[PDB]
């Protein structure tokens, strides 16, 4: 029994300085005398800087620090499914220990250029606006950005719930949230039945800053474990701005000189290193995939701030939610002009692509034309037709909370909209039209739904037109 | 022996040196008791709290009072425990300072009474309770657009002189007088006159028998202003846990806590953060706020006033506290200047309780339609500012016509505000609020003048005062 | 023999101490090759570049890969030369990292192949070329308002998500398949997914046999991100000098070079500059940019994508980059939000080739008239938004009528944007676009609806689209 030893020189604010530890390794785990763990970050000439991963109250100057010989690691395995754990893998739900028998490094290289394959298979969220305007595919990284109280958490929860029958593992990572909010989210997932395939990683606001800094890396390592076995994983980072704040706090406490807005120099490298590990692996690598949903909270809707622009420059697209749209009645309040998907088209079913290839550009043009026509007084026929179509599209894209819609019904309603069958319906009646149309499809259009569901392509346009016309005859305009 | 020695004195920060192997733990309390040895010295009685271990057997502390008179070489006593304040039945009807010493002149607390450490970890994940229940307050805008949650955390934001204290007093008057549980008031960095007024008001109304108060007002040093809120929270946690009570916790200004932290942090040797704040701003706020929660044993509902410096809502201190709240009401100087009180911003204020399955379908519809009309009205303000209402379309004219009346009807006369003006206050049930706003939206009262909707209460009073004036 | 040892590891920056009188020169490459002594160590194979001579026989270096695993006291090997990468016909068809090691798993480069150092001085004033010749791209706005120059330097500016990568890919598609020389692509701090997509597209189209690719994408440390561009540049310089070939050089995002420098500046120990950048920003940019040029021996035509942080064109990095370019394309999310792509700013974009004696008198007059019309339209929007369209004069109404159609006709459908537009792309000759814009200015198509001008190509496609729309 022998171990390389050090002694503590300074303690405070979750940061410790140690003398000795000559053979310590950069990024290695160390343990203190009372059992609290730490990670060595700065290897200076005569002292070591350590971030403390736990309560530092019981650590005093002169205490002993011991090497572990292990690079920072977290437990991984199937035993984490359905559990709530902290970034170190310690359970916090009170349901007993976790029986993992394997671990992964918290810092690992991303798959290379030759290890990847282009994203080609959709991830259905059940939300019409997302699945039509900003498609998401397996292996993609889509940012969800907006001010507080705009629906960011609701979108992610609905997306996780919708994966129930699609054979995918979900990982929900909460950084800097209230434990009561985390418990509410866990109870919602349990009620809707999504906890059978979900891992919840939590690091609340009372925890020390290094745990908030490490939580997304622990989540992505847990996801990578399943990715390299051929599975498909969905990971949600509920706030990246909060680890940005935590990392700023750590850097300032470690006497690293600040940069813009007191942020450290490598604030971009932090998030880029985290998010580059989500990918779609090639067939030679097993074909597994990991897909990520980072969150960023803006101030007063300023999408051009430092951290929001840093994150936007990394991901494969963003969904921007606006409070002014939120209060004007359009929900989930996606701004079509400022939202984009960098994988669009390739991440859609063939029928959805056919019916909605140009929908986002049409909405952007409609918004421009609506802004312009507010100044004029005598619009011509083309501008009247475009405005009517745009208003009807806007009204079709509305949706309520916790109301998933199958893709085969999304494509049919989008077809009905885009082929002009809604032109004679008044704007205030199209939502009831959509509801009664879904009922009509459930009753009399099962062959069309089955054809779409089995072939991923539209039926022959004659029969589908006949069905729409029959529903038009049945429907009554109020 | 566990005896220290003063090495450096830099304002509220003191460095103390101990013998090797006898350093006090972080957050321990230290005592300095010195008698003047000659005419060039003064008597000293001071309490310090450990903050950092500097190395070389040196400890850096924060003082709980003024450090004038300290001399290098003074002896320091280590108590071996954090600050401990009395808890239990003895605290009801009493007034305390940050150290747990009574200041109401009613007598000292016996030395054998139970007292608890100020610092403790937050409750575990499995202990929490997450049920949602509406707390009726009798205020129209709060009950309609951002209902308060029983057992949850409520924050009130505002700049200087906008109405935070008046709204706190109105909420106390409407809720605490009949609560039937235990109430705790914590005055952090506010006027001593306000604390005296509150004490006398509670004593006169008889609520004093079931409440405890702790004061850390503006005249105090930053260390006391930092720890007074924790003292109050420690007193409240006892009633929550050991007795299973329901507790009302009122905090006079939680921004002063972080402000005092930022004042101290510079002298501790930390590198400044974005706007000169301490680098540890988020962790300290989280460690204070995570303790204020409802559990299975009992529930704590807290109403906190939050100061917004220079009316900047993007300031780091107001910005970081938003994530800790279940319901927020934002006050605006623009509304306050137009005579609208309590001057609540109807679009920025939010609540988790505004959902059809919690408040009801028609309540939800009415609230959403009111917010929609107000948003549309806000979008036109530049056009009205430049050239008025004359070039608006017919739809927008009706939008403005309805929105001005809705905005005025959101005002109310408070019971507490009867000292500023002779008009007595009113208590409006939520059913009445919903019915009145639905009637306004339906266009029933388009013919009434817009000045008849100011500061009335129920919708019938609008008709009554319109009749009283010319109509 | 001369061996150093690691004395300090601070993230991506490592300090090495050598024996007296045996210090490596600045920019020399060092190797750490460590075999694990026991189960508490890991194997290391790392490359470092010398940056500063700290004094006292100590050197400060920047790592080319992750420094996790390093232990103080590890042995360091000095190679005696900067990073050297293979050049010649061997590099064609291969994909490399920053160190010149192939990553396409097609096999290793023979150890006796010629290798050139990464760092060299720029060409002199005597040996430059200044002839201006038009490079046709098939893009309407580029060919009309800001023509590209053969052998010149072209920069594409834009904020995040405006179309820089799509424009780069369209330029590759239109130009590289028939260039007849050599093309080099350098990926600097961009998405590995985009790199893989581009590699597979080139491999499918067959251009890969004529191209060398180097990748330094976002996951890499700052040292790799700041040396990958120089690796690609020296690979291209070999073909410019030793063979006299015409070379196309595409750089994925040149802003990441500056960003990596700023990331390591503080750890290197340099005082911050105005917006947090390094003091040596301009010098570091110039030492790289001045090497990318045409000479008497050969010509290099280069297209560089330049990121604009927070859409602020006054940011020091793009502001400094502006002076190094002959032609410039400015992308605005104001246009991108409106549905116009490629979203080129028609006024801010400039080119040295837009002169009457280069493009022709008719082309020059048409371009200037288009710019005048758009500039006039820009001023009218402020008063339109307030006073409506009815209050304009008949001349201003006609200006608006034609400017809207011109702005829509500057859009185009790209071949590489089928996944975004749903329709195949188009190629438009410069004569065709000049004639079409001349006809629009003359008013031949005033009766056409303005939506028919969106994303079409030639002018006859507008007529066909309007006929399909039923006009
Ligand atoms: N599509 C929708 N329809 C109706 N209400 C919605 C919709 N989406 C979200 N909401 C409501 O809006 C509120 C805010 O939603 P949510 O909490 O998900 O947003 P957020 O941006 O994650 O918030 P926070 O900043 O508080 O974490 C909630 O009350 C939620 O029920
Ligand atoms: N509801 C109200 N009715 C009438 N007057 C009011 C009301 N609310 C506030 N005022 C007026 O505004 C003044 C300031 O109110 P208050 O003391 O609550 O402000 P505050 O936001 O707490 O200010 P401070 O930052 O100074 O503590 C009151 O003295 C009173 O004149
Ligand atoms: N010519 C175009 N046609 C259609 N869509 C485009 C075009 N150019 C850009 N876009 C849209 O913009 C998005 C982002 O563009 P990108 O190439 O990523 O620019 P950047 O490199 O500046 O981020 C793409 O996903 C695409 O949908
Ligand atoms: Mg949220
Ligand atoms: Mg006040
Ligand atoms: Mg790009």
């Amino acid at each position: 029994q022998v171990s390389d030893v050090g002694t503590v020189i300074q303690v405070g604010d979750g940061i410790a300085r140690a003398h000795g530890l000559d053979n310590v390794m950069s990024g290695e785990l160390v343990e203190f005398a009372n059992g609290v763990m730490g990670m060595a970050l700065n290897l200076e000439e005569n002292n070591v800087g350590i971030v403390i991963l736990g309560p530092y109250t019981g650590i005093k100057e002169g205490d002993e620090v011991r090497r572990t010989g292990r690079i920072m690691e977290v437990p991984v395995g199937e035993a984490l499914i359905g559990r709530v754990v902290n970034p170190l893998g310690q359970p916090v739900d009170g349901l007993g220990p976790v029986e993992t028998t394997e671990t992964r490094p918290i810092e690992s290289p991303a798959p290379g250029v030759m290890d990847r394959r282009s994203v080609h298979e959709p991830l259905q969220t059940g939300i019409k606006a997302i699945d039509a305007l900003v498609p998401i595919g397996r292996g993609q990284r889509e940012l969800i950005i907006g001010d507080r109280q705009t629906g960011k958490t609701s979108v992610a929860i609905d997306t996780i719930i919708n994966q129930k029958d699609q054979n995918m593992i979900s990982i929900y990572v909460a950084i800097g949230q209230k434990e009561s909010t985390v418990r509410t989210v866990v109870e919602t997932l349990r009620k809707h039945g999504a906890l059978d395939y979900t891992i919840v990683v939590t690091a609340s606001a009372s925890q020390p800053a290094p745990l908030l800094f490490l939580a997304p890396y622990a989540g992505v390592a847990m996801g990578e474990y399943f990715m390299y076995k051929g599975k498909h994983v969905l990971v949600v980072y509920d706030d990246l701005s909060k680890q940005a704040a935590a990392y700023r706090e750590l850097s300032l406490l470690l006497r690293r000189p600040p940069g813009r807005e007191a942020y450290p120099g490598d604030i971009f490298y932090l998030h880029s290193r985290l998010l580059e590990r989500a990918a779609k692996l090639s067939d030679a690598k097993g074909g597994g995939s990991l897909t990520a949903l980072p969150f960023v909270e803006t101030q007063a809707g300023d999408i051009s701030a430092y951290i929001p622009t840093n994150v936007i420059s990394i991901t494969d697209g963003q969904i921007f939610l606006q409070s002014d749209l939120f209060f004007s009645g359009v929900r989930p309040a996606i701004n079509a002009g400022l939202s984009v998907s960098r994988v669009g088209g390739a991440a859609q079913i063939k029928a959805m692509k056919k019916v909605a290839g140009t929908l986002r550009l049409d909405l952007a043009a409609y918004r421009e034309l609506e802004a312009f026509a507010q100044f004029g007084s005598d619009l011509d026929k083309a501008t009247q037709a475009k405005l009517a179509r745009g208003a009807r599209t806007v009204e079709v894209l509305k949706q309520d909370l916790h109301q998933p819609i199958p893709v085969e019904k999304q494509v049919l309603i989008i077809y009905a909209l885009t082929r002009g069958f809604l032109d004679d319906i008044p704007v205030e009646d199209v939502r009831r039209f959509e509801k009664e149309f879904y009922l009509f499809l459930d009753q009399n259009g099962q062959h069309l739904l089955e054809h779409i569901r089995t072939t991923k392509d539209l039926p022959n346009e004659d029969d589908l037109n006949k069905a729409i016309e029959a529903f038009k005859k049945t429907f009554v305009v109020s | 022996m566990t005896r220290g020695r003063v090495i450096q004195v830099m304002g509220p920060v003191v460095d103390v040196k101990f013998e090797n192997g006898h350093l006090p733990a972080i957050y321990n309390a230290l005592k300095i008791q010195h008698k003047a040895r000659n005419e060039n010295e003064v008597d000293i009685d001071l309490t310090l709290e450990v903050a950092l271990h500097l190395g070389d057997d040196t400890v850096r502390t924060i003082a709980m009072a003024s450090t004038d008179g300290l001399i290098r070489g003074m002896e320091v006593i280590d108590t071996g425990a954090p600050i401990s304040v009395p808890v239990g039945e003895v605290t009801l009807g009493r007034v305390f300072n940050v150290l747990g010493e009574p200041i109401d002149l009613e007598g000292d607390i016996p030395a054998d009474a139970r007292r608890d450490p100020i610092h403790r970890p937050a409750p575990k994940f499995e202990e929490l309770a997450t049920e949602v229940e509406i707390l009726e307050t009798g205020i129209k805008v709060v009950d309609l657009l951002a209902p308060y949650i029983k057992g949850g955390k409520i924050g009130l934001f505002g700049g200087a002189g906008v109405g935070k204290t008046v709204l706190i007093q109105e909420l106390i008057h409407n809720i605490a007088q009949e609560h039937g549980g235990i109430s705790v008031f914590a005055g952090v960095g506010e006027r001593t006159r306000e604390g005296n007024d509150l004490y006398h008001e509670m004593k006169d109304s008889g609520v004093i028998s079931k409440t405890a108060m702790v004061f850390g007002q503006m005249n105090e040093p930053p260390g006391a202003r930092m720890r007074v809120a924790l003292t109050g929270l420690t007193m409240a946690e006892y009633f929550r846990d050991e007795q299973g009570q329901d507790v009302l916790l009122f905090i006079d200004n939680i921004f002063r806590f972080t402000q005092a932290g930022s004042e101290v942090s510079a002298l501790l040797g930390r590198m400044p953060s974005a706007v000169g704040y301490q680098p540890t701003l988020a962790t300290e706020m989280g460690q204070l706020q995570e303790r204020i929660t409802s559990t299975a044993k009992g529930s704590i509902t807290s109403i906190q006033a939050i100061y917004v410096p220079a009316d900047d809502y993007t300031d780091p201190a107001p910005a970081t506290t938003f994530s800790h709240l279940d319901a927020t009401t934002n006050l605006e100087r623009k509304l306050a200047e137009m005579g609208i009180y309590p001057a609540v911003d109807p679009l920025a204020s939010t609540s988790r309780a505004l959902a059809p399955e919690i408040v009801g379908e028609e309540h939800y519809q009415v609230a959403r339609k009111v917010q929609q009309t107000l948003q549309r009205y806000k979008e036109l303000q530049d056009i009205i500012a430049i050239l008025g209402m004359d070039e608006l379309s017919d739809e927008d004219k009706l939008v403005v016509h309805r929105a001005r009346r809705i905005q005025f009807f959101l005002s109310q006369n408070f019971h507490v505000a009867e000292q500023f003006t002779g008009q007595p206050g009113s208590y409006v049930p939520v059913k009445e609020t919903v019915r009145g706003f639905k009637e306004i939206l339906e266009g029933k009262y388009d013919h009434l003048p817009e000045d008849a909707f100011r500061l009335v209460g129920r919708i019938e009073e609008v008709v009554e005062k319109a009749k009283a004036m010319g109509v």
